[PDB]
This record gives C-alpha cells, structure tokens and sequence, in this order.
C-alpha cells in the first residue's frame, strides 16, 4: 500500500498569509493526487485532483503543485473561512489511502471572553443532580483558565469544558464548562462562582450567584 | 437491415471532465434509444492513440451502456482524428471483434478540436460517416469546414456542428422525432 | 443538485450487523461509482470500497472485505455499506462519496453527509433536556442536553429561524458512560420577556424530539 505522509500535522497563520501543506508519498504516484477540505461536522470537500487540477467552485487561492512523491497544497491570502484541516489522497493504486490531516487555525487579535453563569434548573433539582454552567463566550487564543468555587472551595475534578470550533466568520473560540454536584451538596452551599484567567482579561474575571437567589 | 456502429470520440486534453462525461452520456441515450433493435455497438476512445472501450461482441454480450462504459479514462492528450477513423476502419470493423459482414458500417464521431495530425481516411470510404463538432473551437466556418473531409457527402446532413455541450441533450431529442 | 442523504448509523452491540443507507439524487445514478469512507472519531479518512450500480462490480479495500458487503439498489437509486462482526474500532463516521473514474485511478467530488455508528455493549438512554435561563447589553441564554447514549443529538433554535449567536458545544464524556452537551445563543438584553425561545434537541438513536422553551 501507500502511506501518504503530511506536513506539518497542524498549523496557525493569519489572515492573508501563505500556507503551504505538503504531502509525500510511499512510493511514485504520477500526479495522481487529490486534496480535500473538511470543516468541522461536515464532510470533505473536494479542492484538488491530479496534483494541479482546481476544482469547479473552488477559489483560485487555492493551489496545488507536485509530481512523484512530493506534493504541495499552497493557500496563499488565508481567509477566516479557510478553517477546514486538510486531507490528501492518492489516485493512482488501490487501495485508495489518505494522508493523516493538517489542521489549518487562524490567527487573529486578542479577544477578552465574555463570561456568562447559569444556576442549575428547578427542573434538574427535582431528579437529585445540579449542574452549574459557566459559558465564555467569542474569544482569542483558545487557551483559557476556569476555576470552579464553591463558598471559596476549588472544584478540581468534577466539572467538564468544550470548545467550540474556530468562528468560520468571526474568528473565535466559545467554551462551556458544567460544574456538577449532588442537590444536597448543592443546597448546602451559597456562592458559586466560575473565575476566567484568559491572556484578553487584564486580570481573572469572576461571575457568581447565590443560591436561592441566582 | 441491421447496422454496426462505431462512436468514435474524442478525449484530449481540451475537453473538462463535465464535457467528457456530457458525451459519455449522449453516447448511451442513444443506445438506450437504438436497443430492443438490430443494432449492435462499439465505442472507440481517441486522442493521441487510440483504444476500443468496448466492442460489438462485448456489446450483444452486456446490453447496457452504464456498464459497457464504466472503465473509461480520460486520454487527456492530442487529437488525432485522421489515425483515429484508420484505426475504426481496420482495427474495430472486424468479425474478430463481432462485426457483421452484412451489416452496414456507421461512423458516429464526436470531438471538440481539430485534428492535430494528416493523411486521408480511404481506408473507411464504405463506412457512413457522421462528425459531431463541439462549441467554442468551431466557432468559425473555417474550422467547422475542417470536418467535412472525415464525414460522408454531403456535409449539409452528416455534419453538425454544436454551439455548447449543454446541446448534445437538445441534439438526442432531435432524433427521436427522426426516423 | 446532487444529494447523498445517509441513513441507518446508530448503536450496535459488539459482534452485531447493521445496514446503512445512501440515497442518490440529481443525477444518472447508474452513471458514477459509489464509494464508501469511513472516518474514526478525531482521525483520518478511509476508503473501504467502490460499487457501480450498472452491475454491482465491486472493489474493496482487503482491510474490510471479510465484515463489509457493498451493495445497490437501482431501482430506489440507494446504496448500502453492510458491516457485521462489528467491535470496537469500528466506531466511526461512514460517508458515501460519488467518485470521478477519469483521473487515475478514482477521487471523490460529492460527498453524504455521514452518519455515525458506535460500537458498544451499552443501552440507548435518551436526554434531558434543562433550561439555561438568563441572567438576573447582551444576554444568553441555552438548553443543557443531558445524559445520552450514543451520540449524535442535534440542536437547532425556533425551528430554525435562529442561527445568529447560537453556539452548540460537542458533546462531552461523563464518568457514567453518557454524554452531555450545551447549546448556548446570544440575544438582546431587552428582547426577554417579550421575545421566545425554543430549542429543537432530537436524538434520533433514542427516537427523542424534544422542545424545550427557555423561560
């Protein structure tokens, strides 16, 4: 079979700059390969076949160049909708392989998150769970600290983040972090608070609430 | 009664993969047309050389253009038209393959460019001859009257030239109101 | 326009069959290969095999030849991928993608949508779903999607005629073996009280539509 081997695995770079992603092959393929862009949730979309060819749809900021072993998919201007990690394929043997993916982030300016708490339902409560949310919201970098208190007592291990996918438009991060307790352990405590450290903030931002308040 | 015919077309590296297939699929409308019938088909690829996609004893064999097509390539080279109907004339036309001595020879041929190589075509002067001229490099007389010398006299009725490849639908409903 | 719509993923039991589903539409159906790809969660891309409806000729991948049947119905323009002997790695999206036969080989131009089988010895448990009411100028608001097997929910917002501000987080792993996810959207601050909310949460595994309105 052939391995087919891109380079790097992942990247960052800002809008209106050059990428160049490579693809090299286990052994001569002609000019036999394809490149496809996978955004998040969604299938891959066809950019490139025949190491050159673009695609009807396709923007011209896309390009394709190599024959043998190496290859090269170069966007050149990144656009914020440019989002998608990358896959190359060889179509000159069976079986058909893939490459392994290059994800392509875009870099942008600092962007402070907007933090936002959510108690837990009533709704919840009467099933004996209760789930306290803390949402930061259309930020840059992705990296970013929560810290869970409760009446001033670090919650290490109980609560569970996601991060959303790079804004296609935009160019941000959204994450949602859910502290759950017991409803007893819940009710008896008062202050819950979820502390944001993000290089945007100047210093760690609190939002909190009461219980039998909120 | 019976005819064997020949599509001759074209597979250079002019024609853009929607075009190539635009034709693939004239080819079968037609067949699928011309079945339940006394014709049997062949189906010849050309460019810079030449290759049978499939002949007439795979034809009476499969019946079905979709499967009688299904490993066709793109060429992506030249066009040599003139090679192209010899090769029809003497490689493709014979029992060997599954022609019929009494069977009248029909050439339907279908390009998109002129021929880039010379000589003559007597080799296939008892073969009816039609040309299929496709848009945008027959967009002048004089290079749609570069095709009268591969189809049958008079041009006026075995030549027909195409203004876009979105016409080869326009063209097969034409003749089903033929006979 | 061309359209691959998949059906049949969902959860299936180790050593379990299942039969998924590809609906062909816009085009000469019998006209194109078919391939199928499947795509392990946070992986790459992998081609199982390749079928032409004219005759059913098949290619597979050796990898998958022995547990994975391809197969066309010409008459209801579908095609299907039939897995068995199924386990753990088998866990992943599988796409069926028309391939152009032209260029070498074969390379993939339109794509299914996907659909996700998992592969476990677990029970379907539909979700909850909670109200994330808010705030006591820019205001949020979400459902919580709470404890469900397998994945995937979807969560759209007034049957659709909301998309601006709306984030739907993936779904998280939780110590019970079940997932939990939140869709969050931005509104106006002065909207509320006055402006409804209702998210659209369907886990099709499950046979669960639910919809909840916020406040």
């Amino acid at each position: 079979d052939i391995q087919m081997t891109q380079s790097p695995s992942s990247l960052s770079a800002s809008v209106g700059d050059r990428v160049t992603i490579t693809c090299r092959a286990s052994k001569t393929i002609s000019k036999y390969l394809a490149w496809y862009q996978q955004k998040p949730g969604k299938a891959p979309k066809l950019l490139i076949y025949s190491g050159s060819t673009l695609q009807s749809g396709v923007p011209s900021r896309f390009s394709g160049s190599g024959s043998g072993t190496d290859f090269t998919l170069t966007i050149s201007s990144l656009q914020p909708e440019d989002f998608a990690t990358y896959y190359c394929q060889q179509h000159n043997e069976y079986p058909l392989t893939f490459g392994q993916g290059t994800k392509v982030e875009i870099k942008r300016t600092v962007a402070a998150p907007s933090v936002f708490i959510f108690p837990p339902s009533d709704e919840q409560l009467k099933s004996g769970t209760a789930s306290v949310v803390c949402l930061l919201n259309n930020f840059y970098p992705r990296e970013a600290k929560v810290q869970w208190k409760v009446d001033n007592a670090l919650q290490s291990g109980n609560s569970q983040e996601s991060v959303t996918e790079q804004d296609s438009k935009d160019s941000t991060y959204s994450l949602s972090s859910t502290l759950t307790l017991s409803k007893a352990d819940y009710e008896k405590h008062k202050v819950y608070a979820c502390e944001v450290t993000h290089q945007g903030l100047s210093s760690p931002v609190t939002k909190s609430f009461n219980r039998g308040e909120c | 009664g019976n005819v064997d015919l020949v599509f001759l077309f074209d597979g250079s590296m002019s024609l853009q993969p929607d075009e190539f297939q635009k034709i693939l699929d004239f080819m079968k409308d037609v067949m699928k047309k011309l079945s339940n019938t006394s014709y049997q088909f062949a189906a010849v690829q050309f460019s810079t050389s030449y290759k049978t996609e499939f002949d007439f004893s795979d034809y009476v064999k499969r019946k079905d253009p979709d499967a009688l097509l299904k490993h066709v390539k793109h060429m992506l080279l030249l066009t040599n038209t003139f090679g192209a109907i010899n090769y029809v004339a003497t490689e493709v036309f014979r029992e060997e393959l599954g022609a019929r001595p009494d069977a009248t020879k029909v050439l339907i041929i279908i390009t998109d460019g002129e021929a880039t190589d010379s000589g003559n075509i007597d080799a296939a002067k008892d073969i009816i001859r039609y040309i299929i001229g496709i848009g945008k490099h027959f967009q002048t007389k004089e290079s749609q009257e570069t095709l009268h010398k591969f189809a049958s006299k008079p041009a006026s009725e075995f030549v027909k030239i195409l203004d876009t490849f979105e016409k080869l639908k326009d063209l097969f409903t034409e003749l089903q109101k033929k006979i | 326009e061309v359209q691959l719509v998949e059906s049949g993923g969902g959860l299936v039991q180790p050593g379990g069959s299942l039969r998924l589903s590809c609906a062909a539409s816009g085009y000469s159906f019998t006209g194109h290969w078919m391939n199928w790809v499947r795509q392990a969660p946070g992986k790459g891309l992998e081609w199982v095999g390749m079928i032409h409806p004219s005759d059913s000729e098949t290619r597979y991948n050796q990898k998958f030849k022995d547990r994975f049947t391809i197969s066309v119905d010409k008459s209801k323009n579908t095609l299907y991928l039939q897995m068995n002997s199924l386990r753990a790695e088998d866990t992943a999206v599988y796409y069926c993608a028309r391939g152009i036969y032209f260029y070498g080989t074969t390379y993939f131009d339109y794509w299914g949508q996907g659909t996700l089988v998992t592969v476990s010895s677990a029970s379907t448990k539909g979700p909850s779903v909670f109200p994330l009411a808010p705030s006591s100028g820019t205001a949020a608001l979400g459902c919580l999607v709470k404890d469900y097997f397998p994945e995937p929910v979807t969560v759209s917002w007034n049957s659709g005629a909301l998309t601006s501000g709306v984030h739907t987080f993936p779904a998280v792993l939780q110590s019970s073996g079940l997932y939990s996810l939140s869709s969050v959207v931005t509104v106006p601050s002065s909207s509320l009280g006055t402006q409804t909310y209702i998210c659209n949460v369907n886990h099709k595994p499950s046979n669960t539509k639910v919809d909840k309105k916020v406040e």
